[PDB]
C-alpha cells in the first residue's frame, strides 16, 4: 500500500426492491441459497413466516 | 477453549509518531535489544598404562 | 533505531455469515468483533494425543 | 511541534480524510473492488427436459 | 455516543512551583471533536486512539466550548 | 444530534380499506442511520436531506432497532 | 568475602507520581554475581568497582536468589 489507509469496495447483490434495508437478504451467497420462489409464487402471495 | 486467544498487533501511528518524549509527551520509551557473548572453557585429562 | 509501518486488513466478505454489512464503511483492521474466530478462510483445529 | 497524527482508526474518519493532526488527507486510496461470485447450477441431466 | 472514534489523553502530573502540582488528568474525547480543536502540546501526555472511551471523563461529539474549557484546563496548577 | 444530516421522510395518509388509513407520517432520520438502513420504497414519500431535522419526530445516530421498527411503521394499517 | 571484586551500586530515589516514591537503595554485589546477573538500567544509579564493598548491603559470591530478588527490588514503588 503506497498511500496510508487503503480501501476495498464490496458489491452485495441484495434483493427485494431495497438494496439497503433491515435484513434484506443477499442474492448470490455461498452460504445461503436463493429464496426458492421469489421470482415465482412469492411475488403473487406472501407466505406466513414460520416461528 | 478459545477463551484467551493469542495475538500480535502494531502500534498506532499516533503513539509511534511521538515516542520517547516528542511533542511534549513523556514516559513512553522504545524497546531495545542487546547481545551478550559468554564463554566456556575445557581442560585436557591424561591416561596411561604400563607393561 | 528502526521504524516500519504496515497495517493489516481483513478480506471484505471474510465473515460471510452476513447478509449485508452494517454502516457501509467498515474498518478492515482486524478486531474482536469482525476478525475473531469469524474469518471464513481459516479453520483452526487443535490436535491431541500425539 | 507539528504532529502528523492519525486517522482515528475509525472507518469514517479514514474515508473522510479527517485526521487528529494537522493534515486531512484526500481519501483512502483504492485497493480495488470485491464482488460476490455466482453460485453454480446443477444443470438438468438429472431431470428430463422435454422442451 | 461518539459513533466514530475516541482520542484518549492521559496527562502526567508534574511538580511545577513550590508545593504545587499540575494535575494529571485522564480524558477521552470523540475523534472528530478532537481533530477539530485540540490544544495538547508540552502537556506531558500520551495519546492513543480507540473505538470506545478508555477513560472515565468522556467528551462526546458535542462539547466544544466545554472541551475548550477542558483542553486548556490541563495547565491549571493546583497547590 | 446527528451532526451530519437529517433525511426527512414524509408519508401521505391514504385510504387503504373501508373507513381505514395508513397514517401520514412525517419523520426525520439521521443520515448515517438512514444511509445504513432504510426500508423506503412504495412508501408514498418525498425525501430531502437537511443539516437540522425538519420534523418533531427525530431518529438520531443511535436508535437502529427503534428505527427499524419505525421504518416498517410506515406501512402500518389503521382502523 | 567474595575476595574478587565488588560492584557498588547507589540508586537515587525520585518522585514517581503524586506522593509516591521509588525507594533508593544503596547496595553492593560480588563482581562475579554482578556480571552474571544485573538488572539495573533506567534505574537512576551510578556504579563503581572497588576491592571491598563500599555500601551497607553487601552480596558475596553466594546469594543469588537473594540478589536476583534484590536487583529487581529496586523498582518497588512506595507512597
Amino acid at each position: 500500500m503506497n498511500s496510508p489507509t487503503g480501501q476495498v469496495f464490496a458489491l452485495r447483490a441484495v434483493y427485494g426492491k431495497d438494496p439497503v434495508a433491515a435484513g434484506a437478504k443477499e442474492a448470490f451467497h455461498p452460504m445461503y441459497g436463493p429464496d426458492a420462489m421469489f421470482s415465482g409464487q412469492g411475488a403473487a402471495k406472501k407466505f406466513p413466516a414460520l416461528a | 477453549a478459545g477463551a484467551l486467544v493469542e495475538i500480535a498487533e502494531g502500534m498506532a501511528t499516533s503513539i509511534a509518531e511521538l515516542q520517547e518524549g516528542f511533542n511534549g509527551s513523556t514516559d513512553n520509551p522504545w524497546n531495545e535489544m542487546g547481545f551478550r557473548i559468554d564463554k566456556q572453557v575445557i581442560e585436557a585429562k591424561s591416561r596411561q598404562l604400563k607393561a | 533505531g528502526f521504524k516500519t509501518r504496515y497495517g493489516i486488513g481483513i478480506n471484505p466478505f471474510a465473515e460471510s455469515a452476513a447478509q449485508a454489512p452494517a454502516s457501509r464503511i467498515q474498518s478492515g483492521m482486524p478486531s474482536i468483533l469482525n476478525s475473531l474466530g469469524k474469518n471464513a478462510y481459516f479453520r483452526r483445529v487443535y490436535v491431541k494425543g500425539i | 511541534a507539528e504532529i502528523g497524527g492519525d486517522h482515528g482508526y475509525n472507518a469514517t474518519n479514514i474515508a473522510a480524510g479527517q485526521t487528529s493532526g494537522a493534515v486531512t488527507q484526500i481519501g483512502p486510496a483504492v485497493m480495488g473492488m470485491v464482488r460476490r461470485a455466482i453460485p453454480n447450477l446443477i444443470a438438468f441431466d438429472i431431470c428430463g427436459v422435454q422442451p | 455516543a461518539s459513533a466514530r472514534g475516541y482520542v484518549n489523553i492521559k496527562t502526567f502530573e508534574q511538580k511545577l512551583d513550590g508545593n504545587k502540582k499540575i494535575e494529571g488528568k485522564e480524558v477521552s474525547v470523540a475523534f472528530p471533536l478532537y481533530s477539530d480543536v485540540h490544544k495538547i502540546s508540552g502537556a506531558h501526555y500520551q495519546t492513543f486512539p480507540s473505538e470506545k472511551a478508555a477513560y472515565s471523563t468522556v467528551y462526546e461529539e458535542n462539547q466544544r466550548t466545554e472541551w475548550i474549557a477542558a483542553n486548556e484546563d490541563l495547565w491549571k496548577v493546583t497547590g
